[PDB]
This record gives C-alpha cells, structure tokens and sequence, in this order.
RNA sequence: UUUUUU
C-alpha cells in the first residue's frame, strides 16, 4: 500500500471535487408536472365472424376443400356467460381463488327458452342519434348538462 | 389501517390469534407495539360482532370475540427472527405438533393476503406479506413430506 | 396445432404450423394459423414497451397472409386479419416502423416496398374496404370506423395538418353509425362510437355521453364503458362523479388498469396522502404511460425534500421497496414510447445520477438538450447545459464540458463553480483560480464561502505558492464556524510541507468542536500519517490500536490496523494477520484489501504454524485474487508466496512445485500498474520489485536464458540504473562458480565496483560477501558485511 | 385414462390424501396431487384433492371441470359434520351435468334415501350397493388381568357368527372380582 | 400456489477447499449426467450423477493452483478448465488424462466457455480483448476487441452468432459470431459483472452484478425489461432454465433463488448453504439444480418441471 | 412407512391412526370406552368403534382378527357394550348452513 | 380431555 501522507494529500488535495460544493445534492432542482387523462381512453375491437371450416364427402367423408361459414358464439366472455361454449379463460390461471369469473351451469339447471326471431342482415333501425339524448348513468341521480352542438 | 404500520415481524405475530386452536392466555414478555395491536384487533372484532348481533343474528358479541385465542404470539415472533425450534420447545406449554401445525397455517394465509392487498390497491401491505412469508418457512417446520417425494 | 393455439401456447402453435409447411407448402389453413400466431405475439409484445419485436413480427404475419391470399383471394377472413395486422401498430413512435411489404398487398405485385406509418394505416384500411366488399357484416364495418380514427389521429398527432381531415373523421362517424345500425344490441359498436365522438376534432360530448350509456345498459358487466364516462367527467370539472364512475368500474373488474390510473389522478388533484401508493399500484400491475410518468414525479419529488431520512416514508418506501431502480425502469420505457417530452429526459438523467450510470445519466441530458433549442423559457435550456456539462467533467471529455459551460450566460453560482471545476480538471489553475473568486463574489450561506475558499487553497497549492494557500484557509478559519473540510485540508496542506506545528494545530481544532463528522477513519489516517511524519514509527501502530480499541465495529479501522502492522513495525506480524482476519470476517466487501494485509503478514510471520493447510499464505492470496483480479499488489504478493512455498517445502524435504509462473505474473503486474491512475512513487516501488523478483525466481528454478533476456531488452529500453545491472551481473556469474573455479581480479573488481554504485542496500552487501565467501577471501567477507550491517543499523 | 379423460378423487383429510396419492403413482401413470401447502403437478388426469379445493374452482370455472368424467367422492359420511358438512353439499349441487359421480361409504341405514336426492337432484338413477360379512372375520375378547407373571387370560364376549356371549362377560367379571395409576 | 421444490442429495464434503465452479453436462445421446467440479487445489474432480446420488468417478489433476473455470462439452467427450497457473488444459473425461496444454497467463484468459458446436473455446483476457482459440486445431486465430477494462464473463448463444462479455466497472458488450462486429455496448451496472447468460434461442441476456441487482436485456435492440432486487449481496451466478420461463442466481449471503421471466419475481428460496455459493447450473431437460459453494459440499435439488 | 413393512412390532396410535390412513394390523386393542369431545365426556358411539376394530384382521397371512377390550377400572357393564358393540351405526343427516 | 380443513 502507499505510505500515509500520500495517502492523505490524495484523498484531501488532489481536487476539490469531493467538496460538498459539487455533489449531486446541492443543486434544489424542481420539476412541472403535466397531466393527460385524454389518454386513458380505451377503444376495443370486434372479433373474426368466420373460420374457413372443413368439408365432409357424404359417403366414406374426406375434405374436399374448406369453405368460409360464419361463427355462432362469438361475444360470449368468461366473465359474462356460463356455458361450455365460452372462450376458454384468460391464459394460464390460479386454480381457483378467482372473482370476476363464471361457473358453469350447475347440472339442475337449463335457463335457456328464447326465440328473438328477427334474423335480419339489413336490420338498420333508423336509430335518431341526435334527437332525444339519455342523459342519466344508471344508478346515478344527475348526469351532466352537456351544450347543444349545431 | 391496524396491519399496515408494523414490522413484517409483527404482523404475523398478530395474525397469529386467528390460528392457533390451543388453549389461551395473554402475556407479559411482549413489546408494547404487539400488546397494542392486540387491542386493535380485539376492537375490530368487537365492532363487527356487534354489527351481528344488531340485526337478528344470534350470536353474541362474547362468543363472535372469543375464537381469538392468542398465545402463539410471542412463539411465532421469536420464530420469525431465526431461532431454532429448541429454544421454543422451551419456552412454553404446547405440544411440538400443534406448533408446527400452526405455523403451516400461518404461512399458508400470509400468502392469500399478498393475493388480497394487491387486488385492493395496497403496495405496502404486499410487500410486507411477501416478506413476512419467506422468513417464516425455512426449516423442519416445512420438511417435503416422505410419501410426497 | 390449431389447438394448441387457442389455449394460448403460441411457440408451440407455431413449430408444428412449421413442420406441416415444409411438408406441403399452399396449406390455406396452416398459413393462416401462422399469421395469427405472429399477429398475437406482436399483441403480447406491444403490452410491455417492446417497439421492436412487434414491428418484427407484424412484418412476419404479413408475410404469411399475402402467401395465403395468394391461392384463395375469395375468402374474407384473410383480408380482414391483414387489415388487422396493418392497423395494430398505431402509437408506435413513427421513425420505428418500416415495414417490408410485398406483392400483391399493393396491387399489382412488384418485388418488395417498404412502408412508413401512414402508408401501412392506410394499406390496412384499403385491407378493410377489399373484406367488406364481399362479405359485408358489421364487424368489418366498425373495425373500418375505427381505423379511420387511427389515420385522422396520426395526421392531427404529428401537427402536419388541421381542418384538412375533416373528412376523414366524417367517414370515420358514418361507418361507426351504420355499425351501431345493423346491430344495436352490443356494447363494442356503442362504446367505439362514444370514443370517436369526443375526439377533439369532433367534440360532440352529448353523444359521448348517450353512448356509454347505452353501452352500459346493453351489457352491466361493463368496465371499459364506466371507466370511459369517469374520463369524460373528470375532464370537464366534476371530480366527485368521475369519483362514482371509476369506483363502480373498478367494482365490476379489480385488475382493470385505467380506472387505477383515474383514481390516482383524482387523489392527486384534491390533494389526497395516497397518492404516491395509487401510482405504484399502477405501475405493479402494468406499463401504461401516464401512471409512469406520475411515479417517476412523486419518486424526485420525494427525494428533494431532505427532511424526510428518518420518516418511514422515505426509509421503508424508497429503500426497501426499490424505488429508484423501477422508476428508473419505468422511465426507460416511457421515453422510448413518447421521446419528445424534456422533463421525463431530465428526471431520467437524475435518477441515473443517483444509481451512479453517470454515462446513462450524460446521455439522457445530452437528448434534453436537443429537444429544448427552441422554447418560450429559456432558463430550462440552461440548467440543461449545466447539468450536462457537469456530467460530462465528471466522466472525461474534459474539453467537451468546457465547451457545454461556454454557451451559456456565467452568472449563477452554479454555472460559475461548474466553470472552474471543468478548468481545474483540464490544467489551467489560474482560470480555475479566477472562475473561484468570481463565484466568491456573489455568495450567500456562509458554508458555501468556507467551501470556495477551500477550493482556492487547493488549486492555488497545486501550481505552488503554499504561502498564499496557508493564509487563504485561515481566512476561511475565520469565519464565524468552521467546516470540518478547511481543517482536514489544512492537515492535508500540513502534511504536504515536513512540518508537524501547523498539523498538530489543525488536528486539535478538528478534535476539538467537530462531533457531526461520521466518518471516524479520516481522522484516524491523518492523526497516524501527522505520529509518521515525525519518524516515531511505532507510536503509529499504538495510535491505530487506541482507536480500534474505541470503536470494536467498524471494519475499516480493523484492516487499517493490518495495513499499518504490515508496514510499521512488522514484528508484530501474528497479530496482523488476526486483525485481518477480523476486519474479512466483519464483512465482505472489505475481503479485498484484508485479505491482501493478512497475506503478506502471513509472509512476514514465516511458517510460525501448525504445519495447517488451508490457511497458509498462498491460499489467502489466491482467495484475495479471486475476489479483485485487478490490483498489482496482488499479483505481486502471488509471486512472493510461490517462492516462499518453496523454500518452505525445501525446508521440509519432500517437493519443489509450483515452479514456472514468474513472466506470466509480470506481464499481470505491468498491466494492472498501466490502469492505475496516480500514486506515481507507490508504482514505480512495485514494479522495480516485480521486476527484481521474477529476474531471482527464474535464476533459482534454473532458466539462467530468460533471465538474462529479460534483463538486456529492460536495459535496451532506457539508459543504465543501476540497480537492473546488478541482477545482470547475478545472472551473468551464475553458472561460473556453480561449477568449482577460480573467478579473476578483473571480473571480481568488476563486481566489487558496480555494488559501490547502488549502495543503501544491504541485500547487495550480503550476496557480494557470499561471492568473496566462495572464492575464499574471509576476511574481505567479514568487511563487506561489516558494511551491511552498519548501513541496516543507521 | 384409457378415454383420454381427467379424474378427481377427493378425500377429506389432509393425511390421507398423501398415501393415497404415493399408491396410485405406483400403481398407474400420472397422478398430481393438491392441497393446502402441496402442488404436484397440476396437470396429470388422476388430481387428488381435499374437497374445500373442488368447491373453491367450482364457484370458478378453472377449466379442469371441462374435462372430468369421474368424481370420486371418498369418505361420503362427513356430511354428518357439523363445521364442514356444508361443504359437501355445495359440491354435489353446483356438479354440472356431463360428470359422473363416485359415492364411496361407510354402510349407513338410509342409503336410499340419500342417493334418491342426489337421483333426483340430477336427472339421472343412481345405483346403490351394499355388502355385509367383511372377510376375515373378528373376535372380540376382553383381557383382564391375572397372574401378570406369564399368564393371561383372554374371555369371549362376542365371536364370528355375531351372537353375543354373556358366560365371556360373567366368566370375566368374576376374575375382576377375585382380582379386586401407571404402575398398574 | 408455487410448486414442490427440495434437496435430493448432499455431498458432505467433495473437496478440501472452496469449490470455485461446477459444469452438469448431459453430454452422450444416452443418460450420463456428468458434473465436473473444480477446486482451490489442483483437483478438477469428475462426478457422475447415476440414478438418486453421485459416484465419484475421475480425480483427474495437472494444476499447480486453484481452478478458475471449468467447462464442459454437449457434443464430444471433453472439458476444459483454466486456473491461476496460466495453463488451459483440456481433458478427455473418458480414460481420465490430459489431452492439450495451452499457456495463458492472467492477460490471457480469466474463464471458458465453448462453442455450441464445441470447435472454439473463447476466453476473456485483461487488455480487454476476447480470445478464440481452436480445439484440436491448435491456438489463437482471433480476438475481438472491446476497448475496455479486465473481462470476467464471457456468454454464447445456443444458436450461435452471439457472443457478450461483461467486464469489471459494468459495460456489457455484445459481438456476433457471424462477423465479428461490435453491435452495441450496454452500460448497465455501476459494479463488476463477473456472470451473464443467454437464454434458449437466444433473445433474452440475463447479467448479474456486484451490487446485487439483476438486469434483463433484450436482445436485437437495447431495451431492458427489468431489474430483479431480492438478494442482500453481491450475485456470482445465473443461469437460464432449458425452457424459457425461469433461471437460478447464487447470491454471496449464503442463498440460491429461483425466478422467472414472465413476472419478475422470485417463486422459491434455498437457505441450505452455510457459505457464499459460488456456482449454480441445470441439467439437460431442467428439473435439477447443482449448487456448488464455499464450504465444500455439493447440492443437488429438485425443481419439477 | 415402517409399520407397512412390518418392521415395527407395536404401535400406540391414537384416533388419527384409526382415520387419517389405512396401514392393516393383525390385533387391535382398546383401552377405554369413552372418549371426550366438547365438554361432555361422552361414550364411544356405535359408528367409532366399528371403524378401530374393523382394521384389525389381515388378508390371508390369518384365521381372523381379535380385538381385545382392555377394561380395568370397574366392570363393563355389558348393558352399554350391547349398544356399543352392536348397533345400527348412524343416520345421514345434513348440515346445511349459510355462510358469508 | 379426543379430532379437523380452505
């Protein structure tokens, strides 16, 4: 090792940069802050209405070609529906321990008797999207009184 | 907020009286933190037991307060700091199993309460929970079982 | 394979899509299967900041649709997943996205093309429009909605237009509308109409409003429609609904991030005390970039305010839950996301600061510089130089921090003592000197003055003039309290002159008053360095054990009192190595040097043990090489053990081993010495030892040639000293005289007159005495160690 | 296994899932093992349980129910209970339709009238069997001390063919009475 | 909620110092299993890990000081192990004898690692430089530079055409085979480096510094997905997982955890150490865990897959 | 693990041996006919005992199996061993409850 | 004074 005096005048009169004067501290530095809660709007798309399934000889049945048809059971979610038809789950999951998810139909129970026999391709409503706005959550007791926009 | 201002070392102490299923007693060798928090959690059972028992449900408050049993408090805080289970054995009257049973059955709740702070929103109490469970499983306590491996 | 895929599982998917491809290759579904494995990896890496990898794979998925649109063109889901492929890398930081396109994608099929952003938005809507045409569903209707919004927003992003996309927003509403028209019974059309309609091109709220409430009805379990109503209030003054909304949005899904993200903006502005825990939150459960930038906020915030390191706020918090390191994380990310934003630059740069990556931290101030050439305030531009600049001095490049403090106005004191510290480090004293007393001029807060003035005595002492520096740190003495910096610095100037009465002063005046110093080793360095000065030479070592004696912690103390025993006074060899001992066990960072002290007290000691393996002096030293391959002391002491193992091994009779390593532990030394950055008389010491001993060991192993190469290419070097041709001499006369012979006065006086020249050594006294010694000249032996012995005693 | 199907057998006490799980990796394939601390391989088609764990991912879907056939039911006479009786109950309700059910017992007097709810709870008929005469046989004797040195005398109160002995109760109750803490 | 991690078996005590590093190689197409260990002595013991224990096979030694860095092959019957003795020598782990001799000092290499091919045998010296030898070809065709300080780890990608080196003082650089060529130098730590590993096909490295953090690189560009904090001590050694889901770090405060990737946290702890544990690797298809430390004794875990 | 071998002789179980595994033995003992649960120092019922003695005949390495009663303190007061060793062993009831 | 599980 070096002997000591040098050993000190280096650690003391080699710079002044191990003065308080310089170090990272020292400066009180500030910083604005700049908030953007535009940006927390989320928009989510619409799944693939078809699958390009396969085709069955009717007699001893070998793919003759594969032909688009359309889904059925699309915008059914774990989180919403309980039935063996639903998407299968998040990913890879807590065995169990889970709220906000569905246990399937107990075995007793059916629950499904509806038509809604419409069925249509071109079934435009000729919803009015300016006439008579709702304007009231549900569950609240006031909404917001937004300006009419001409 | 009665959890969230302790030590890790601390809080499963406290969590320690929902456990034990041993006879009971409170105690004199304990800090003041610990003898305090025990009156916090007394407390909050007895609101809640006398929210019960308001309403057309019978049980009485007494009974609802009395499955808090600690006695465990002081075993599980001196285990919580790396001391051998000997010394334990030692220093109070309960049977070796029934330790080690509530000890398995502590750091098996101090898991699903780091599951439940993170839902709620509460980053300290997680990473005390994270902690208070790692140092609490190290030794003959969680030998793999024989049958098992 | 289809299987695996939809279980998620995508590497898996993906090699088996692969093994049927090399079988056949126009397989319609097995192409399809890779390109929507491609498209969902590209998802997954989107969630976590990865810009990189997505573009990748999107380029991939693309590959694969326009290969399977090649055979079937009939067939709208391929066009529609293309369009999708096409339209996911919005917000990707344009100048990131070029992507190879080829076919017939762009029509007519023409080699490869390389697409930007706009472009590829715009192939995807043309993607959308072709899928549409033959199959007309409402789903394709308001994905094309929706990517009209992307092409309309990008457009307004980059500031290149305004009111010249009317009509693509217009567009973007009618297809929307007649989405919500062919099928108004679902949330996504209502909720995708709600967002576009409170675009700020478009600000029509009612309709917003009307349509997250028809979202919510159509479907209760509704997260993303809540949480869309609270951002709608919240922008507009209504923080108590907004409050509501969020809270049943966060009721319904607990591990949605954005209405996380809205609760912490709303304690934030009512000024709530969870706000910094609300962030982190946000920041454990995923990348979002507005909760980044709020941690990273209340992160610096927290560490200005320098009241707080007893709080458990900035105790358990900041240094058990790792702040620093993951806003530093998260910083990374946003800045690579956003990259046009000055104040997340600066905060990256001073968090880096506080990690010690000074580079990292040059570089995020050097990028802050470049965004604020132009801007209505102009004080930022200059802390900016500043702060880079300091950086910059700090790690080299002097010239460069030189130039930084230039271009700015010298008028604050930060600017100014910056200035003379870059001038300092380059040479240049006397700027340095000037640059000092200008900072001097303008000063408040006493303590500053003491430090400039401190400053002007060390830089005024390195161009000479002690005089001058002595007198200028009694005037900082003068001051109405003293700060504990002139003082060692005036024991350190002191001790620079061999002079003892101003030292003793200072350390007194140091002892006496000063107790807030927490450092308790400096002091114990300058007290012992003041006893050496003197000459006492074992006052020093009882100095060291008197404050070790006070403070039985403290590692350091410890491994001093090792070194010092080493060095003074080595008779007290064993206790070194106890001490050494004691200051490795007391820890383990301090291995490095303890190990090196008790290693060569071990040396010094001899074989005093039990004959004991695994503690002697080679393995200690090989232990200290292990941890710290990077000084020469080590190196060296690694040569001085392997020739002592073999004495020792001599001694006892059995094996000489361990045999030939000296020029490969050499060359280590003169390496090492060559990275070292000043303690010029302390390496020069170590490498003429080095030297001295390789050139001995190669002579007693036996390889007589590579000592004397070694010694001519030294002297082939520079001039003659004469201590390198004593060991030519020793190589040279080895093999004479190992066989019997009679040596002539010629050479004999040769020998006698080169060892007059490098006198003050009795180890050349002892070996020319041996020589007399083996010729037979008794009497002229007895002299010459007559004379070692007089010069070892004086 | 031979269906390429998944299978749950699930058993009450926390030591007795353990031997059980040791006996039937040996004896065939595959077979995980879950509990409070323990999580051997969720993935097998053998998962053996402890029912507070089928009733925590029922209320969940958790994506094993779509693939069982076999509930296997071990100790079905803890419904008795009085703490965790519920337990069993809220399991053999929620049970979709699609899963068979094992009822393993303990030759209790109303067993149909127990698998008559649980027939008519599902909508399917449950097959009930019933055995007596357990191989190997016991004999139930009373030891009483006498002459401790070597002998020792053993009276019969009850013998393979079920009659009750009252000569083996007096016999002994007379050897007490001739006869008449830890050192004994 | 995590799994059954434990001990299988436990030397008592291999050799008679500290035991530096540890290689597990899977090397022949049938079921070997051979763990070379080596040693502050000159051994560089080969072990074989048959069935439930380790049988001591090979006592193999030509060294003269204690062994820095041994290596093992994946095609070929072979190791390699560099020392304090400036020799590199090569053995041939089939009849137990040394095959080469290469002399290198410490300005010549520091620690192994071989190509994924087994041809090339690169270490990193002092100067800065990586070295290339060639196996069974002779010595030295080539070195790449980085103009920097002493280099402690050297890494390949299992794929080849990669190849990164951390040094003391932190810089991270990383070369491609292919060329030759520097693509980027990392900063990373403030601290010396002395670990760094790939991962299978070779887009995630994995550093471990002196200071006790973990960064996590991604590689093809520069960005870092994250710093693991949850030692108390420096870190020696990390190593990836045969699937890319979890690795294993060796800390100097006597503890071997066990992460993974996908979330950044630590799933299980190993306190069975009683000294710094200076090297930790995984087997063939990783479900089991070599720990080799400072007091002699080789650990053998249990990590199912 | 060593009972199953037969490489221990004798055991002093208690009821967790008679529930929580199975592991047959040859001769089985009692020592005592009541047992308490919740402060009330109650008799075995029928539905205990049937289990403790049933494990006690091995399979095919005997005749039968012998379960030996072990009454030292007064005499057995056979009135309660005819319901105790035979008896129809227990409904099933149901314990239905509401929790939160 | 027996026994127990998320």
């Amino acid at each position: 090792a070096p002997d000591l005096q040098q050993e000190a005048e280096q650690l003391f009169l080699s710079s002044p940069a191990w003065l308080p004067l310089h170090g990272v501290e020292h400066s009180a530095r500030k910083w604005q802050r700049k908030t953007d809660p535009w940006s927390l709007l989320a928009v989510l798309g619409a799944p693939v209405p078809s699958d390009l399934q396969a085709q069955r000889h009717p007699t001893t049945g070998q793919i003759l070609g594969y032909k688009e048809v359309l889904l059925e059971n699309t915008n059914l979610s774990a989180t919403t529906s309980l039935s063996l038809r639903r998407p299968p789950g998040p990913a890879s999951q807590s065995l169990w321990g889970n709220p906000t998810q569905y246990p399937f139909w107990p075995g007793g129970m059916d629950e499904p008797t509806i038509t809604d026999l419409n069925t249509r391709e071109e079934a435009e409503e000729e919803i009015d999207f300016e006439k008579d706005l709702l304007t009231i959550p549900p569950g609240f007791k006031k909404g917001m009184d937004f300006a009419p926009k001409d | 907020n009665a959890l969230s201002t302790l030590r890790p070392e601390e809080i499963a102490a406290l969590l320690s009286g929902l456990v034990c299923q041993s006879p009971g007693d409170a105690g004199d060798q304990l800090p003041n933190t610990l003898k305090q928090g025990i009156e916090r959690v007394r407390a909050v059972a007895k609101r809640i037991g006398e929210v019960q028992v308001a309403c057309g449900l019978n049980q009485t408050v007494e009974e609802f307060v009395g499955e808090l049993n600690f006695g465990l408090v002081e075993v599980v805080y001196e285990w919580a700091r790396g001391m051998p289970f000997s010394e334990l054995a030692g220093l109070s009257g309960t049977p070796e199993g029934l330790v080690v049973r509530c000890i398995q059955r502590l750091a098996e709740m101090c898991r699903s309460l780091r599951g439940a702070a993170r839902l709620v929103g509460e980053p300290v109490l997680g990473a005390k929970m994270e902690t208070a469970a790692t140092l609490l499983r190290r030794d003959i306590v969680f030998a793999a079982s024989l049958y098992t491996q | 394979a289809a299987i695996q895929q939809i279980l998620g599982k995508y590497k898996e998917a993906v090699a088996q899509y692969q093994m049927i491809i090399k079988k056949k290759e126009d397989y319609v579904p097995a192409l399809k299967g890779l390109g929507e494995c491609h498209l969902m990896m590209a998802k997954a890496a989107l969630v976590d900041y990865l810009d990189g990898k997505a573009v990748d794979y999107i380029e991939k998925a693309l590959e694969y649709f326009t290969c399977a649109l090649q055979h079937r063109a009939d067939v709208s889901c391929l066009w529609k997943l293309a369009g999708d492929a096409c339209t996911c890398l919005y917000a990707v930081a344009p100048s990131k996205v070029n992507v190879h396109v080829l076919g017939v994608l762009l029509g007519q099929k023409e080699g490869k093309q390389v697409l930007k952003k706009n472009e590829l938005l715009h192939l995807g809507g043309r993607c959308y429009g072709r899928a549409l045409k033959l199959m007309s569903t409402s789903n394709t209707w308001c994905d094309l909605g929706i990517n009209y919004y992307r092409q309309a927003q990008h457009l307004a992003e980059t500031g290149s237009n305004m009111n010249d996309l009317k009509e693509l927003l217009e567009k973007s509403l009618h297809c929307l509308k007649k989405a919500v028209r062919l099928d108004s019974n679902n949330h996504l059309y209502w909720n995708a109409l709600g967002v576009v309609a409170c675009y700020s091109g478009i600000g029509n709220y009612a309709l917003a409003q009307h349509c997250f409430i028809k979202s919510i009805q159509s479907e209760q379990i509704n997260a993303v429609a809540w949480t869309n109503l609270g951002v709608l209030y919240l922008t507009n003054e209504n923080i108590e609904q907004a409050h509501e909304a969020f809270k049943m949005a966060q009721s319904l899904d607990p591990s949605y991030l954005m209405c996380w993200i809205g609760q912490a903006l709303i304690a934030e502005a009512v000024g709530s005390y969870d706000t910094m825990d609300l962030f982190r939150h946000t920041t454990e459960l995923n990348m979002h970039t507005e909760g980044a930038l709020g941690y990273a906020y209340w992160v610096c915030t927290t560490l200005q305010d320098k009241s707080n390191r007893e709080t458990e706020l900035y105790q358990y918090n900041i240094l058990q839950m790792n702040a620093i390191p993951a806003a530093q994380v998260i910083l990374n990310k946003y800045v690579e996301r956003i990259q046009n934003y000055a104040p997340a630059f600066t905060m990256l740069g001073y968090l880096n600061e506080h990690l010690q990556l000074k580079k990292e931290a040059a570089n995020a101030y050097q990028r802050a510089i470049l965004l604020l050439q132009t801007a209505e305030d102009q004080d930022t531009y200059n802390v900016a130089i500043r702060n880079y600049g300091r950086l910059l001095c700090s790690t080299g490049e002097y010239d460069k921090a030189i130039q930084a403090f230039k271009s700015t106005p010298l008028e604050v004191l930060e600017d100014i003592i910056g200035f003379a510290l870059a001038l300092f480090m380059k040479g240049l004293y006397k700027e340095s000197s000037k640059a000092y007393e200008r900072a001097l001029s303008i000063v408040e807060s006493e303590q500053d003055k003491a430090h400039i003035l401190t400053a002007l005595a060390i830089t005024e002492y390195k161009q000479g003039k002690t005089d001058v520096a002595k007198t200028l740190l009694f005037k900082c003495s003068i001051l109405k309290e003293p700060t504990t910096e002139s003082l060692q610095a005036l024991c350190a100037l002191g001790l620079a002159m061999q002079d003892a009465t101003l030292s003793k002063a200072a350390l007194n005046e140091l002892l006496k008053h000063i107790k807030h110093k927490d450092s308790n080793y400096q002091r114990c360095l300058l007290t012992s360095a003041i006893y050496a000065l003197q000459g006492r030479s074992v006052a020093v070592q009882k100095q060291i054990s008197k404050a070790v004696h006070s403070n039985p912690g403290d590692p350091a103390l410890w491994s001093l009192l090792s070194r010092v025993v080493a060095q003074y006074a080595q008779r007290n060899a064993k206790g070194g190595v106890v001490a050494g001992n004691v200051a490795h066990i007391l820890d383990s960072n301090h291995g490095k040097k303890a190990l090196l002290y008790t290693a060569v007290n071990q040396l010094a000691m001899g074989s005093s043990s039990a004959e004991d393996e695994k503690n002697t002096a080679l393995k200690t030293i090989q232990k200290a090489a292990l941890l710290s391959p990077g000084d020469p002391a080590i190196w060296a002491g690694l040569m001085a053990a392997c020739h002592a193992d073999d004495k020792l091994a001599l001694v006892n009779n059995t094996q000489p081993k361990r045999i030939d390593l000296y020029l490969a532990l050499l060359s280590a030394v003169s390496a090492s010495i060559k990275d070292e950055k000043f303690f010029e008389n302390y390496n020069q010491s170590l490498e003429k030892w080095s030297l001295s001993q390789a050139v001995t060991g190669l002579i007693d192993t036996g390889r007589i040639s590579e000592a004397e190469t070694l010694c001519t290419k030294n002297l082939k070097s520079n001039p003659d000293q004469p201590a390198v041709i004593l060991l030519l001499r020793q190589v040279q006369c080895k093999p004479l005289l190992e066989s019997q012979k009679p040596l002539p006065d010629a050479v004999l006086e040769e020998l006698q007159k080169t060892v007059m020249s490098n006198s003050t050594s009795v180890p050349a006294w002892q070996w020319l005495a041996h020589v007399y010694q083996s010729q037979g000249m008794m009497r002229a032996a007895e002299m010459c160690y007559r004379k070692s012995l007089q010069l070892a005693s004086q | 296994q031979k269906h390429m199907t998944r299978t749950i057998y699930t058993s009450p006490i926390k030591a007795l899932s353990n031997q059980k799980f040791r006996d039937f990796r040996n004896t065939f394939g595959d077979v995980g093992l879950l509990t409070g601390d323990v999580q051997l391989h969720p993935e097998a088609s053998c998962l053996i349980m402890t029912t507070e764990i089928l009733r925590s991912m029922l209320y969940s879907g958790s994506d094993v129910i779509r693939d069982l056939e076999w509930v296997i039911f071990d100790e079905v006479h803890y419904i008795n209970d009085v703490e965790r009786g519920v337990v069993w109950e809220e399991v053999l309700i929620m049970l979709p339709d699609h899963v068979s059910i094992i009822l393993l017992s303990a030759t209790v007097p109303n067993a149909l009238e127990f698998a008559d709810w649980i027939g008519r709870l599902k909508r399917r008929q449950i097959y009930v069997i019933s055995t007596v005469t357990r191989p190997v046989p016991l004999e139930h004797y009373l030891f009483t001390g006498n002459s401790s040195k070597t002998q020792g005398e053993l009276f019969l109160l009850l013998d393979s063919r079920g009659a009750f002995h009252t000569k083996g109760y007096y016999a002994a109750v007379e050897a007490k009475k001739e006869r008449m803490g830890p050192a004994q | 909620m995590t799994n059954q991690y434990g001990i299988l078996f436990k030397q008592e005590q291999a050799h008679d110092d500290a035991i530096w590093s540890v290689a597990w190689g899977t090397n022949k197409k049938e079921n070997s299993e051979t763990v070379v260990t080596g040693s502050l002595d000159d051994l560089v013991k080969v072990w074989k890990w048959r069935d439930e224990r380790l049988d001591l096979q090979w006592s193999l030694e030509g060294h003269q000081l204690g062994v820095v860095s041994v290596d093992i092959s994946h095609t070929l019957p072979i190791a390699a192990s560099s020392s304090l003795d400036a020799h590199i020598r090569l053995w041939d782990l089939e009849n137990g004898k040394q095959i080469k001799s290469i002399d290198a000092g410490p300005v010549d290499a520091w620690t192994l690692a071989f190509s994924p091919d087994s041809q090339y045998l690169a270490t990193g010296t002092h100067v800065g430089k990586v070295n290339i030898f060639g196996v069974e070809s002779g010595k030295k065709e080539y070195s790449l530079d980085t103009r920097g300080k002493f280099i402690l780890s050297i890494a390949y990608s299992p794929d080849g055409k990669y190849l990164a080196s951390g040094a003391i003082d932190g810089i991270i650089n990383i070369f491609d085979i292919a060329t030759g060529k520097l693509l980027h130098t990392l900063e990373g730590h403030a601290m010396p480096i002395r670990s760094l590993t790939f991962s299978p096909d070779s887009q995630l490295l994995v550093t471990a510094s002196d200071d006790g953090y973990i960064k996590i690189y991604d590689v093809q560009h520069a960005n870092l997905a994250g710093t693991l904090s949850g030692h108390a001590s420096w870190v020696l050694n990390v190593a990836f997982c045969p699937d890319d889901t979890h690795f294993v770090s060796s800390s100097s405060d006597k503890s071997v955890k066990v992460w993974d990737v996908g979330t950044r946290t630590c799933v299980h702890t190993f306190f069975d150490h009683q000294d710094q544990v200076w090297g930790v690797k995984y087997n063939g298809n990783g479900s089991k865990i070599v720990s080799v430390g400072d007091d002699q004794e080789i650990h053998i875990y249990d990590c199912p897959i | 693990m060593l009972f199953s071998r037969g490489l221990v002789k004798v055991l002093f179980a208690t009821e967790t041996f008679a529930m929580g595994v199975n592991m047959p033995a040859r001769t089985v003992v009692f020592d005592s006919m009541r047992k308490h649960d919740g402060s009330t120092f109650r008799d075995l019922l029928p539905g205990e005992y049937v289990q403790m003695a049933g494990r006690a005949g091995r399979r095919g390495l005997d005749p039968t199996g012998t379960v030996i009663l072990l009454c030292k303190g007064r005499v057995p007061e056979m009135a309660d061993l005819h319901r105790m060793m035979m008896g129809k062993p227990s409904q099933l009831q149901s314990q239905f409850r509401l929790t939160y």
